[PDB]
């Protein structure tokens, strides 16, 4: 979205209501935090706990492993409720922005100001404390969609042109779940035909060797800023804990159906959080239940028996498939009536033209028997 | 949909091009860049005389002393600089003024 | 009048893609073509058959 | 000869000149004009950007003590190997 | 990539087509450039300079 | 208090002037040398420590476990020693931005704060200087700017054999 | 000092606005390998092996509107420097060598200990590294030396050859109505040939050492690519 | 939020100055937007007639500038050396002998390596003027 | 043919003998600029751009335009 | 060119049976294996830790290359001359009766 004065004027208005309102959910969200970091310092995997290494097989660059470095505590319900997962998650991200803004204030001294004024002028970087009302809040997560929308394709076109280009399917179903992977939001999608290429891209890509590129336009459709980027190993890790809190209120509300109980808002955001259920698209509690329920079986009993989620790589590939509209095509169909090239009309046709138009036009099949017969006649008068 | 080249303008294309995609070779050029012009971006008048000119130093009118001497001028009008100052001449004003006399 | 060709090429190419041939996704598509009347009435035998079954 | 004159820059148009102490002095003004407000602390990494490597190097350059001799930059000719000054 | 476009057969047809013509009649310049500097260079008339041994390029780049 | 931006017109002074440069402000400059590298040496090991706090158990444990490249034996006891000291107790091993900000904002500070006092501690000990460099120090923190040609303004000393100039 | 000039391509950058407002297909390109790095089907690299083609478009167009059309007398080559030309050579080489470097990957230089085991480490191995280690910057040098020669000698040749025929045309053409016409016509007849063999000769060079200049750049950022297999 | 990262904002309206436009395009696409007009590296063409139209162009000019600019340099140095060493001097003769003087150093830049050298070397006993001349 | 470098392109048969055989010819459909046609010659009917304008004339021009450049200066010669 | 995998612990041959430039350091020589260069460099060999000697020379030529080598070529101190024009020591102190401006207070 586009920078305005109406928005520089709502951040302007809202700024220290904001701050005070990000100070107070800072708080709250370090209490939920110290309580999950506590819980999965105390009954975490040992691999998961001492923060096992786990190398390329090209480079040996130490990335983060969905296997032994991702976690799903499944008794978190006993400390930590939903709502506060949702919450510490939302925080997240508003902390992130925040710090990025912190460090280039810090940075720069007071050469940051007229940035700042860019800045709050656009809802995209700015906190979700800055809203007060309904509306603004309504055009904040529009913002928010639309940066989505701006990102997600780049994204899920690297994923596929690589993998297209320097490998292939084994077998028919994983052909078919390939395919069906990266359509467009206007078709429903059946998780069970698709989970497969969450094996084939294992094969391929696993999250432990996502490129950085790949994982700047990933991050850039969370809405997790990206600069300064440096190694790929930050934004990585924030997005390992991002999905990692993810999965744990996932498996918490299949395990308790909290979902069947949660309100419309309520569920609306779950699905946003998800990257499943755009704002703009005005879904009911129908289309919702359906998202839902799909991303829960594409995640698969597996997800409940022992906390294993497929690949995380095809999973936000899947999610964000939702993002990616069908391509605009506006115009009457009456357009294509008309001509492109009249303003060449003028020029006419040269010699050439006019040989080639003799030579290829209707009367192609004569001049060509003739010039045969004429160079048969030619070469048997040589010899 | 949205890319980079067809979307933005040409100067953030730029920014985004070589901040993002070709950074490495951004800050080489940098580095070069500054080390030609911190040690070669000076040519001596006895540089300029021997290759400094197209068909060879117009000896017959010296441009250089020209250049020089409206250099020297507007600095000494522009600095208010008594050139007669006796570590410029190495001798007091009065003395100067002997061998004003005498010459 | 064909946008999804073009997004897609676009963004093939926005994301150091440059290469324009794709022989293995030609080679998964190329047999790909609509079947005749008699390959129709044996599949639907075959989904018969395994519905009954 | 000749012929070697002939892979020269044809378009020249307009040559400059300016001393090493002046534009030197010109940049240390501006970057002194732009580091001096109160709003930019002298622990920000702008601010140590700007100075730190510069006083380094000026340091190493105080701090040298060769036993030869460094010909002026600057000299009226610096194309005869025979004499330095 | 020298593909296609008008070649004429001979030097009548030339005229042909405007991109020839403006080739031809750089052809003539080009050719008939050379028969002047024959006979200007050439000339009965022409003199050397008296004072071409006062001063030459070979002792200015020496 | 900004004393570099006061400081670099006397440092380029000076090079431009360094043949007045007496034994004292070289044996200053030479300390002020002395102390950036042990700011730099103390700013490293403090990154290296806060770096090795904040390593991870298993990175730590495949630094300092086996194999052992020369097997003295000295070596493997001090890595068992480091190892044992390194995860006896419970440390914070942030990954990713967070490592990065504390490994790096302690010791650009510390770095910054060191160079700064000792910027400020040489240009006081220029001022405490009896040469023309002192002087010229003097009014330049007087009047704000620098004044060249001073050694020959007020005919700062010379060799026996140069000191036919100041004859007038 | 500070010279302002200008570049001979301001014709030929009207050109490319004139036909290049619209778009146009390319299916001929002088260095084609940056394109295609992989040969054997299921080998994937996470490394941006793809880089380069951008950066190897741009100096193989901007070079042919250099060397190409210097043919044309009185065309300029503005480059023509050897130090301008090691400048080029330096950001691509060391941009890519660095970009190598900063991946922290220390065994990937594992192959520049050259032989096995069996070897004498000290006497032979780490000589052989020693000397590789030397061998990328001579490979470095050599390419920008090879590029700067090529046309600085093919250039002083043409103009010394178009020299010797220009005098021969204008002071020695009057042979032909004199007896010993037959001997003018011979040599018009071989300068005429000698002509068309190095105008013919300076255009194929030219592209070939826009071709190897390449390729050397391509083979420095090969020596350091790993290939997984899909599984 | 003063101004557009996007190409997209417009700050004219789409038929601005279309005419004009149009018939530049329609010069442009008319020879270049062909089949057989396929450029290797976007720089050589082929279509026959871009070359035979641009060659001799570029030759022209260049050749202009070169005649008018850079060896008048050389022919105003060779004046002004042999004919008393300043401007003033040379413009004391007359058109002709100037015409004369240029022409004589054209048959020199002809020469070149390939020519008599009694052109600028004086042979013994000769009585013209010699290097000394105007010293 | 070719012109120096430049070679005419021909277009490839695309009719078998049989095929061919049973074209009938009927070169008064033809435009009377490509009559008799001739691989050989496609050209030699074609109109000229300016009528009464010959290659030789724009050749004499070229040749003239030589002589104007080369010869000016010795009929109005100028000072420096 | 192919992939490298890093050796098991158990694949590792021991630090004894390494030779240095005359014979092994075993046992009542083991210090002497810090100094002996070659003894350290087959030890990398054997423990496939090869970079240990690749890397600090290709760096090490790099930095030659690229700063080292104008940083000499332009600022280094060439060979001294026979005669040398030491300092007398005698320059930059201030002249006697000269009044010095007062230090900042
Ligand atoms: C004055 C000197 C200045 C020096 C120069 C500075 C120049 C600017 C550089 C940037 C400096 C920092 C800027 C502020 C950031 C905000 C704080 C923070 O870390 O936020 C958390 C957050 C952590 O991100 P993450 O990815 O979630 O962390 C993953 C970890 O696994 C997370 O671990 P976890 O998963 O276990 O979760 C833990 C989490 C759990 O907690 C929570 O979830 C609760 C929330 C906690 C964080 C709250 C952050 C709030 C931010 C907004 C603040 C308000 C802004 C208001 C703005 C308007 C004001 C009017 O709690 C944390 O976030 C703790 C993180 C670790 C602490 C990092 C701070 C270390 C430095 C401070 C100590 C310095 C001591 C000096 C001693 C000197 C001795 C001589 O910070 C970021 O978003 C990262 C920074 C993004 C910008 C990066 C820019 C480049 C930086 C390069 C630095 C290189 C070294 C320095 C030299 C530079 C030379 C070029
Ligand atoms: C046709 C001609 C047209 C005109 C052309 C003009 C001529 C241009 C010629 C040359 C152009 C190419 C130059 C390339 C250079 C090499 C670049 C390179 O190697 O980059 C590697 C690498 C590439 O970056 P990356 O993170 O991988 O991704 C870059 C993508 O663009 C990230 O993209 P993304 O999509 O992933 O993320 C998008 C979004 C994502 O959203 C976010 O990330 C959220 C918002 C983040 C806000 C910023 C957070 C910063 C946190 C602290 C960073 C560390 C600070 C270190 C300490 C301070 C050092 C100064 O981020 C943003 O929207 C970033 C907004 C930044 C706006 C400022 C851009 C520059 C405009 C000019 C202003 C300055 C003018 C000075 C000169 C004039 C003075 C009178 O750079 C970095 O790692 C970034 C380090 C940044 C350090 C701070 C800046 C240092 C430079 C000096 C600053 C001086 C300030 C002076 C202030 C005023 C004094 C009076
Ligand atoms: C990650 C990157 C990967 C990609 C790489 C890509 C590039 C290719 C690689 C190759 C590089 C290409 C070059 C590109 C251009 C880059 C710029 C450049 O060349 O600038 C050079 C440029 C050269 O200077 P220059 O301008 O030519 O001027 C020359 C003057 O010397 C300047 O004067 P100054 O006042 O600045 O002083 C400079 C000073 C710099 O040094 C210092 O200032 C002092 C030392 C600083 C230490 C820093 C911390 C190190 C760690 C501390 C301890 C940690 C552990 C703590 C716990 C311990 C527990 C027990 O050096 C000296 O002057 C020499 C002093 C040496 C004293 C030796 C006294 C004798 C006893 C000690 C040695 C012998 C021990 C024998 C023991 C035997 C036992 C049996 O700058 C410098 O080198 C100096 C300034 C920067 C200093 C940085 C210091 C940190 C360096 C990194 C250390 C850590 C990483 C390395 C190890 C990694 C292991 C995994
Ligand atoms: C205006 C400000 C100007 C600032 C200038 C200073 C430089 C820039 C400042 C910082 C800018 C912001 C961005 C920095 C890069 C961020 C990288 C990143 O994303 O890291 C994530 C990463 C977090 O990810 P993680 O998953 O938690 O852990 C990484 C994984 O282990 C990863 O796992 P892995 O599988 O990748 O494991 C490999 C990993 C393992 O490494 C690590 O990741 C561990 C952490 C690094 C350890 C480094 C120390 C190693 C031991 C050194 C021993 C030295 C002994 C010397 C003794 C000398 C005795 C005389 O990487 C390595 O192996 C690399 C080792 C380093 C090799 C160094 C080679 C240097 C060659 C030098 C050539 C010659 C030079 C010239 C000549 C000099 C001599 C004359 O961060 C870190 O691990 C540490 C980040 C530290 C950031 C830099 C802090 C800067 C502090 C500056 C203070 C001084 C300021 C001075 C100001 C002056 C006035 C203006
Ligand atoms: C003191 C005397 C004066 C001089 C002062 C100089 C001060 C110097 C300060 C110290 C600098 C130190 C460092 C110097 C390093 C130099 C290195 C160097 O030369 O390298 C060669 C290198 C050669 O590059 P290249 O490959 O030839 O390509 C560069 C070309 O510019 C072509 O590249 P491109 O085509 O890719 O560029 C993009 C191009 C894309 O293409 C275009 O846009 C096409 C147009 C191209 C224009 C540029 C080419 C210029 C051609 C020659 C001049 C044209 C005729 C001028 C007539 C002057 C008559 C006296 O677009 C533009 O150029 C944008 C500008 C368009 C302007 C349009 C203006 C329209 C006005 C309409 C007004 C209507 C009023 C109606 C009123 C009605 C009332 C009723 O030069 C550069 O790369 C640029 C060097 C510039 C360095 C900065 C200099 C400082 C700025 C000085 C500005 C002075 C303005 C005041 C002048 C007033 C008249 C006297
Ligand atoms: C007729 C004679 C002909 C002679 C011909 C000789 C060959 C000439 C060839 C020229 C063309 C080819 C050029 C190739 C490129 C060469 C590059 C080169 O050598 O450059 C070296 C030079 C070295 O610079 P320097 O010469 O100013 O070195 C300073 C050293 N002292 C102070 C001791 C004198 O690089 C530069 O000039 C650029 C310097 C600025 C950019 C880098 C800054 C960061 C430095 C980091 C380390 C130090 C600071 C601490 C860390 C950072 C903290 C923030
Ligand atoms: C931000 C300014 C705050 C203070 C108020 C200054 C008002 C000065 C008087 C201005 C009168 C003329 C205004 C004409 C309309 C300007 C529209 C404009 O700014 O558009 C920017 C437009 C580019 O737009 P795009 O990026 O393509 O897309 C825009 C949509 N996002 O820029 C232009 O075309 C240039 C227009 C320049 C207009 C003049 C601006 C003058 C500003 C001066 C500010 C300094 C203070 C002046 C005080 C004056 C007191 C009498
Ligand atoms: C957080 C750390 C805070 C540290 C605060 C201060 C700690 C107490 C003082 C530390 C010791 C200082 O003592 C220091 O000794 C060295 C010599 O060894 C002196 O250095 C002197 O001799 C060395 C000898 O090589 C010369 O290179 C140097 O040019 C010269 O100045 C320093 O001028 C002096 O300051």
């Amino acid at each position: 979205m586009q920078g305005s004065w109406s928005v520089l004027k709502k951040n302007c208005s809202n700024f220290f209501p904001g701050l005070l309102a990000f100070a107070q959910q800072t708080q709250e969200a370090y209490g939920i935090w110290l309580r999950i970091y506590n819980r999965q310092q105390k009954y975490g995997p040992t691999d998961f706990v001492e923060q096992s290494e786990t190398f390329s097989p090209d480079y040996h660059k130490r990335f983060h492993s969905q296997d032994k470095n991702m976690w799903v505590d499944k008794e978190l319900c006993t400390e930590v409720s939903q709502k506060e997962v949702a919450r510490l998650m939302t925080y997240k991200l508003d902390m992130w922005r925040m710090a990025h803004c912190a460090g280039a204030l810090l940075a720069t001294g007071g050469y940051a100001i007229p940035f700042g004024l860019f800045w709050l002028a656009n809802d995209t970087w700015v906190p979700s404390s800055f809203n007060l009302t309904g509306e603004e809040l309504r055009a904040w997560r529009e913002a928010q969609d639309l940066y989505r929308y701006r990102s997600a394709p780049s994204y899920l076109t690297d994923t596929k042109w690589h993998f297209d280009f320097h490998a292939y399917p084994w077998n028919e179903t994983q052909e078919r779940a390939w395919d069906d992977l990266f359509e467009k939001n206007d078709v429903r999608r059946d998780p069970k035909v698709v989970r497969p290429a969450a094996e084939m891209y294992d094969g391929f890509i696993k999250f432990e060797l996502i490129r950085r590129k790949s994982l700047r336009h990933l991050c850039r459709s969370m809405n997790i800023p990206t600069f300064p980027m440096l190694a790929r190993l930050c934004n990585g890790t924030r997005v390992r804990d991002y999905w990692n809190l993810a999965w744990c209120e996932d498996y918490m509300v299949i395990t308790q159906r909290l979902h069947e109980s949660m309100t419309d808002e309520e569920l609306y955001d779950y699905a946003w959080r998800r990257y499943l259920a755009p704002y703009d698209k005005n879904l009911n509690r129908e289309q919702l239940m359906e998202r839902v329920e799909d991303y829960f079986e594409f995640l698969g009993p597996d997800f409940v028996a022992h906390g294993k989620a497929p690949n995380l790589v095809i999973l936000t590939n899947y999610v964000l498939g939702y993002y990616n509209d069908p391509a605009y095509l506006e115009g009457d169909i009456s357009e294509l009536d008309k001509n492109d090239y009249d303003h060449l009309a003028s020029w006419g046709k040269d010699a050439f033209l006019r040989r080639l138009e003799f030579e290829n036009g209707p009367l192609r099949d004569q001049v060509e028997a003739h010039t045969q017969r004429l160079l048969a006649e030619r070469a048997a008068i040589a010899k | 949909v949205y890319t980079r080249w067809k979307c933005d303008r040409l100067p953030v294309f730029q920014l985004k091009l070589f901040t993002q995609e070709y950074p490495m070779h951004a800050a080489v050029g940098i580095f070069t860049i500054i080390f030609l012009w911190k040690h070669m971006s000076h040519c001596s008048e006895e540089t300029e005389r021997k290759y400094g000119w197209w068909a060879g130093y117009p000896y017959w009118r010296d441009p250089i002393a020209r250049r020089n001497e409206t250099k020297y001028k507007q600095m000494i009008i522009n600095n208010d600089v008594d050139i007669t100052h006796p570590k410029w001449t190495g001798c007091s004003v009065e003395q100067l003024e002997e061998l004003s006399r005498v010459v | 009048w064909c946008p999804e060709v073009r997004d897609r090429a676009e963004l093939e190419v926005d994301i150091t893609g440059w290469q324009w041939w794709s022989p293995l996704e030609e080679r998964r598509l190329l047999p790909v073509r609509l079947r005749s009347v008699n390959e129709v009435r044996e599949i639907m035998s075959k989904t018969q058959a395994k519905k009954s079954a | 000869s000749n012929p070697a004159d002939h892979f020269r820059p044809n378009l020249k148009a307009l040559t400059l000149y300016a001393e090493r102490q002046h534009y030197v002095d010109r940049w240390l003004h501006v970057k002194e004009r732009w580091l001096a407000p109160w709003y930019l602390p002298w622990w920000s990494p702008l601010f140590q950007l700007g100075t730190w490597y510069s006083q380094r190097s000026r340091n190493l350059f105080l701090v040298e003590n060769h036993l030869s001799y460094r010909p002026y930059k600057f000299r009226r000719n610096d194309e005869d190997r025979n004499n330095p000054y | 990539m020298l593909l296609g476009g008008f070649v004429p057969r001979r030097f009548s047809q030339f005229n042909r087509d405007p991109c020839w013509m403006f080739f031809i009649f750089s052809v003539g310049f080009w050719l008939g450039e050379y028969p002047a500097m024959m006979i200007k260079y050439n000339a009965r008339d022409l003199v050397y300079d008296p004072h071409r041994y006062v001063w030459s390029h070979h002792d200015d780049h020496h | 208090t900004k004393y570099e931006l006061k400081m670099q017109y006397f440092d380029e002074w000076m090079i431009r002037w360094r043949k007045f440069q007496t034994e004292s402000d070289w044996e200053i400059e030479k300390g002020r040398q002395w102390w950036r590298r042990f700011n730099m040496a103390v700013s490293g090991a403090l990154f290296c420590g806060l770096v090795l706090y904040t390593s991870g158990t298993a990175t730590l444990k495949r630094q300092y476990g086996l194999p052992h490249f020369f097997d003295i034996g000295v070596d493997g006891q001090a890595k068992e020693t480091m190892l044992k000291t390194l995860t006896s107790r419970w440390r914070y091993t942030p990954q990713g931005y967070g490592r990065v900000l504390i490994t790096g904002v302690p010791t650009y500070i510390l770095f910054v704060t060191l160079e700064h006092y000792r910027e400020r501690r040489r240009m006081q000990q220029y001022l405490q200087q009896n040469t023309v460099f002192g002087e010229q120090m003097r009014r330049l923190l007087s009047t704000g700017k620098i004044e060249e040609y001073l050694p020959v303004n007020i005919k700062a000393t010379l060799p026996a054999s140069q000191q036919a100039i100041y004859n007038y | 000092m500070f010279l302002f000039f200008f570049c001979d391509l301001f014709w030929l950058r009207l050109l490319l606005c004139m036909y290049y407002c619209v778009w146009s297909r390319l299916c001929f390109i002088v260095y084609f390998n940056c394109l295609m790095l992989i040969f054997d089907f299921l080998l994937f690299c996470l490394f941006d092996l793809y880089l380069f083609v951008g950066l190897c478009l741009f100096l193989l167009l901007w070079f042919m509107l250099f060397n190409l059309y210097s043919l044309i007398l009185y065309y300029c080559i503005t480059y023509l420097n050897l130090y301008l030309l090691f400048c080029i050579v330096f950001l691509l080489y060391i941009a890519f060598l660095f970009l190598f470097c900063f991946l922290c990957d220390f065994f990937l230089f594992n192959n520049l200990l050259v032989g096995d085991s069996f070897m004498d480490v000290f006497f032979i191995r780490f000589l052989l590294c020693f000397l590789e280690c030397f061998s990328l910057l001579c490979r470095c040098l050599s390419t920008f030396l090879r590029l700067f020669c090529n046309l600085l000698s093919s250039h002083f040749l043409l103009l010394m050859f178009f020299d010797f025929f220009y005098f021969i045309f204008v002071f020695f053409f009057y042979g032909v109505f004199c007896y010993w016409f037959i001997l003018f016509i011979f040599v018009f007849c071989f300068c005429l040939l000698f002509y068309v063999f190095l105008y013919l000769l300076d255009l194929f060079a030219a592209i070939l050492q826009l071709f190897i200049f390449c390729n050397m750049i391509l083979q420095l950022i090969m020596d350091f690519l790993l290939f997984l297999l899909f599984v | 939020v003063l101004f557009s990262t996007y190409r997209s904002s417009r700050l004219v309206s789409k038929e601005f100055l279309h005419g004009p436009v149009m018939r530049f395009r329609a010069l442009g696409e008319y020879y270049f937007q062909r089949a057989w007009n396929g450029t290797l590296n976007w720089a050589l063409p082929g279509e026959y007639r871009l070359y035979a139209v641009m060659i001799p162009f570029i030759y022209f000019y260049h050749r202009w500038h070169n005649d008018h600019t850079l060896d008048r340099d050389h022919v105003e140095k060779a004046m002004i050396m042999r004919w008393g060493g300043t401007l003033e001097d040379v413009r004391k003769l007359s058109a002709k002998d100037q015409l004369r003087v240029r022409c004589f150093t054209d048959i020199e830049k002809l020469y070149s390596a390939y020519g008599p050298k009694d052109t600028y070397l004086q042979p013994p006993g000769d009585t013209l003027p010699g290097k000394d001349f105007y010293r | 043919y070719n012109m120096l470098v430049f070679r005419d392109p021909k277009r490839r048969p695309q009719l078998s003998e049989e095929e061919r055989a049973k074209v009938v010819v009927n070169q008064a459909e033809w435009p009377e600029e490509f009559k008799d046609f001739d691989p050989d010659d496609p050209y030699k009917n074609s109109p000229e751009i300016i009528k009464g304008m010959s290659s030789w004339n724009l050749f004499l021009w070229g040749v003239e335009c030589a002589f104007i450049y080369q010869f000016y200066e010795l009929v109005f010669p100028k000072s420096i | 060119g192919e992939l490298f995998v890093r050796p098991k612990l158990e694949e590792i041959p021991p630090a004894d049976q390494c030779r240095g430039f005359f014979g092994p350091l075993n046992d009542s020589l083991k210090f002497l294996r810090l100094l002996d260069i070659k003894w350290m460099m087959n030890r990398a060999v054997a423990m496939r830790r090869e970079y240990l000697i690749a890397t600090p020379t290709l760096f090490t030529f790099i930095w030659m290359f690229t700063w080292k080598g104008a940083v000499i070529y332009f600022w280094g101190d060439r060979a001294p001359p026979r005669r040398m024009d030491w300092n007398t020591e005698e320059t930059g102190r201030l002249p006697l009766g000269f009044k010095p401006t007062p230090a900042p207070l």
